[PDB]
């Protein structure tokens, strides 16, 4: 009776602090994961090429724009869905 | 009852210790 109760109480307290420490450690791990992922997406978004900059002469269609890329010239370009 | 609770408590301690070791290893890997 008392042997079981004492052992159970010791284990209860020890595993309670263990679980609190585990939650803390997992929060820290997720923070580090967030940092690493942010850096990785920054690298990926840096690897894509820079897009051209052009003035719009006029919109020709619901899906085509007559732009003027400097210095290549004028283009009839398509519009992104966003 | 008492013995079952004590045995499950030992099991849950061992499991939590395994999680602590795994999380420490993942912390080192994530730092790298």
């Amino acid at each position: 009776r008392q042997y079981y109760l004492s052992k159970i109480e010791e284990l209860q307290l020890i595993v309670n602090d263990k679980s609190q420490n585990l939650r803390r450690l997992q929060a820290q791990r997720n923070e580090l994961n967030a940092k690493v992922r942010l850096l990785r997406e920054e690298l990926q978004l840096l690897q894509e090429q820079g897009s051209y900059v052009g003035e719009v002469v006029r919109a020709m269609d619901k899906k085509k724009v007559l732009v003027k890329v400097h210095p290549e010239g004028k283009f009839v370009v398509d519009v992104d869905k966003n | 009852d008492l013995y079952s609770r004590y045995k499950k408590l030992q099991q849950e301690l061992e499991f939590l210790e395994v999680q602590e070791e795994y999380i420490k290893d993942e912390q080192k890997n994530l730092k790298k």
